[PDB]
């Protein structure tokens, strides 16, 4: 499969020519099965600029779709109010009236 | 048809000529430094008996028992052809005289 | 039909098609330009560069042709004055 | 044991420390900084001397050195003093001119020159729409307030050059950003042969960052042309009952605003675009209760209850908010009914400016 | 003469002038017509709004 | 100034190094100058002062 | 059209080459995972007769793109379009090899 | 009057710059070129003396 390596939890992994007393276990500590983290695999490379503009800006989650409309509602919603009260409020303090 | 779509093909057929003049009048230095190198000047020859190319003239080269007399035109040993496909000549005036100028003066070499 | 000739450049072999040294830009040049700039703002803004329809130019011409209905009303009621 | 991430999720939820506390004090810096414009705003409005304008050009002195100069350190908290540090550089402009606008130009100067020192030195994103869209705001509200303090304007044609800098910005957006970004340019040659030589695989490499520089600064263009959009909307019709051409042009730049939100793509950039109708009717209520109107700023809020009422059925009914349920002869006529618009609003802008009054 | 003749004539001297000014003889773009055409066209403009306000008085 | 400016910088004066319409916009600029400079020489002249 | 052809050429050729980084990257591991590999039932699995056999991995580099990439210019230097051959020089030049 | 003598002589600047090159090629006397009709000359060779 991939090498493991005993791994502090929240921590890279430990470096196989290292030991248990040169990085520091005490006894009684918890120690994960983590994979090596060895590295990145080859990053691509496109010259055409129109395909390494819509190649290299997919990582945006930017579909539209019928998710972001509901956060859109809610947050107009919570606008109206905010500022229906502000202008109501203000339309009280700053005469007197009764609507 | 606009003139200035014919002037535009003039532009590019004399551009294409450029070239092949470039091209011919290097074929041209090629061949004269042949002939120089194999025919020098009657003042450079003291030289030659000295050096390792006196003798050098073998009965298998085409310049071989030709005796430099002088210089004059040389005709250019390599083609010039026009693959004339085009019959019945109405060509365009300018594009058709800048051809026959390449092919009456580049076709022989100079002294 | 009448034989044309294509645009032809072939190598040189020769001392002095290296010796140009001048930029001049043609029409197919500033032609290309327009193309290859109107295919990224085409590719950064509708993500896709399939070039069928590119609605940018659309925009651009409409507020052209906006601009362009104001100077034709001002060349037309400067006339009438 | 079955859920070992919520072990991974003890080692990551870290205590107090020292972590909290560098969050805790940019916080605090950044409200010293925006109460210290605020109050010292206050005193140099309403009754100050020379202390009122000392404060605040203070204030943004050493928040402009502080921002330049923790940039190597953090590039957090960098780019952080370097978002907040236009409100103070944007007042020490503004108050600094003696007099009142002859002073908006030195303010949009100074926010134009601050964003684009801090946006040139900068990594891939944090130059996102918060300086580009500041930078074509303090550009447009510039070359405005150029011909509003050297000569004499009607208060009509700011908005009407507002409005015209908004729609140029927001039209041709994506070839401003992309010439911004400085993209590795197409080579085309001559057709002699001047052949050139092959992009080198350093330049190649470099390109999704340039990607996303490009990404940010469309989305900042296409924010500062709703921002200066909105900005002359709001006072072609808010003064002083104006005329109907101001009505058309108000709401038909609303309506190009929303309709241009079909043709991009990101996500951002269309709910910027979508949310110029609701910054209008919020521009458009405050600036008719700062205009002591009252009977019109009800309908403004009548209008917003409109918007988000469109945005509720558009929401919770997923078919109307989808464009493969309506009809090529409807998605062809609202096509030329969003080109119809930016053709008519020049034409509206000469009619309203009094471009056919002088001749 | 003919008219392509003619043509013929303006374009091989129009192809001189490129030749001894712009040092290329390609002939792709020619800035020296674009500059004679860019002078003739002003006194274009000059005999255009001349005839203009010829015509213009005849109202 | 632009003359120094042009010496000790040598990618100014170098237009290997613009943008294609930049310098077409510069050929639109220089022949509009030359194009417009006669019908000034008219209207600083009066030759539509004459009729 | 035509720079719609060459994205769907230049997608096939990275189809290709990732098949081709997949085969080597299956018979030639990083000196890191070989040590899980002797328990398992991929130890001695290299036969005479595949195509890998005696063959020793010395690192990573570019290996040049065993897939053909040749076009069929058949022209008499014919003077080619200004953007459409632009971009095929820099696709012929930039995927022709694999990276590392 | 003045503005009379100096718009003929910026415009006799301009004629002359513009039209520099035409100008200078019939200075020198160039070999003019010898195009011919497209119903029957033949066209002639220069002489080797004047190339």
């Amino acid at each position: 499969p991939v090498r493991l390596s005993l791994a502090p939890i929240g921590g890279a992994p430990f470096s196989l020519d290292a030991t248990l007393d040169t990085v520091g276990v005490v006894d009684g500590d918890l120690l994960a099965l983590q994979a090596v983290p060895s590295g990145p695999p080859a990053p691509r490379i496109v010259e055409d600029i129109a395909d390494a503009a819509v190649i290299f800006s997919e990582a945006r989650r930017r579909q539209w779709g019928p998710t972001h409309i509901a956060r859109g509602a809610a947050l107009a919603l919570i606008g109206l109010i905010l500022v229906g009260t502000g202008l109501s409020v203000a339309h009280r303090v700053i005469t007197g009236d009764l609507l | 048809m606009r003139t200035e779509e014919v002037d535009a093909e003039r532009a590019d057929y004399l551009r294409y000529l450029s070239v092949v003049r470039d091209n011919v009048r290097a074929h041209a230095a090629e061949q004269r430094a042949a002939l120089e190198w194999s025919h020098p000047e009657p003042e450079v020859l003291a030289t030659i008996p000295g050096t390792r190319r006196q003798w050098e003239r073998d009965p298998r080269d085409r310049d071989f028992l030709v005796l430099r007399a002088g210089r004059h035109d040389v005709p250019l040993d390599a083609a010039l052809k026009v693959k004339d496909t085009a019959d019945e000549i109405d060509l365009e005036p300018v594009a058709h005289s800048a051809l026959r100028g390449l092919l009456d003066v580049q076709r022989t070499v100079r002294d | 039909d009448r034989r044309s000739f294509s645009s032809r450049t072939p190598v040189n072999e020769n001392p002095d098609g290296v010796q140009y040294r001048r930029g001049f830009v043609t029409r197919h040049q500033v032609s290309g330009w327009r193309f290859v700039m109107r295919r990224i703002a085409s590719g950064v803004a509708l993500h896709d560069t399939r070039m069928l329809v590119d609605p940018l130019r659309t925009q651009s011409r409409a507020v052209l042709t906006g601009a362009l209905i104001l100077v034709t009303g001002l060349v037309g009621c400067f006339i009438f004055s | 044991i079955a859920d070992a991430a919520v072990i991974f999720s003890e080692a990551r939820r870290r205590q107090w420390g020292p972590t909290h506390i560098a969050r805790g004090a940019a916080l605090a810096l950044i409200g010293l900084i925006l109460v210290g414009t605020g109050l010292s705003v206050a005193h140099r409005v309403i009754t100050g001397d020379l202390l009122g304008q000392f404060i605040v050009s203070g204030i943004a002195l050493a928040t402009v050195i502080a921002a330049l100069a923790v940039r190597n350190r953090s590039a957090v908290l960098a780019t952080s003093l370097a978002v907040t540090a236009l409100v103070p550089v944007a007042a020490a402009f503004a108050l600094g001119v003696p007099g009142d606008a002859p002073n908006v130009l030195l303010a949009a100067a100074g926010v134009a020159a601050w964003s684009l020192i801090s946006m040139a030195g900068s990594p891939d994103d944090r130059g996102i729409a918060v300086f580009t869209a500041t930078a074509v705001t303090g550009v447009g509200v510039l070359l405005v307030a150029g011909a509003a303090s050297l000569w004499v304007i009607s208060s009509d044609v700011i908005g009407c050059a507002l409005v015209l800098l908004g729609l140029i910005v927001t039209v041709q957006a994506a070839q401003l950003s992309a010439m911004w970004a400085r993209f590795p340019l197409p080579v085309i040659p001559a057709p002699g042969d001047p052949t050139p030589a092959a992009r080198p695989l350093s330049v190649l490499a470099d390109l999704p960052r340039r990607v996303r520089v490009s990404q940010a600064h469309q989305t900042g263009v296409i924010a500062a042309g709703v921002l200066l959009g909105v900005a002359g909307s709001v006072a072609l019709v808010s003064s002083a009952n104006a005329s109907p051409w101001a009505w058309y042009i108000v709401v038909a730049a609303a309506a190009g605003a929303a309709l241009r939100a079909r043709v991009w793509d990101s996500a951002a950039c269309k709910a910027w675009l979508l949310g110029h109708s609701y910054l209008l009717a919020v521009a458009l209520l405050v600036a008719f209760v700062i205009g002591d109107r009252y009977q019109a700023a009800l309908w403004a809020l009548a209008a917003l209850a409109v918007l988000v009422l469109v945005w509720i059925v558009a929401a919770l009914n997923p078919k109307i908010a989808s464009p493969d349920t309506y009809s090529l002869p409807m998605r062809r006529m609202v096509g030329f009914l969003a080109t119809g618009l930016d053709a008519s609003l020049i034409p509206v802008m000469a009619l309203l400016v009094g471009l056919f009054s002088l001749v």
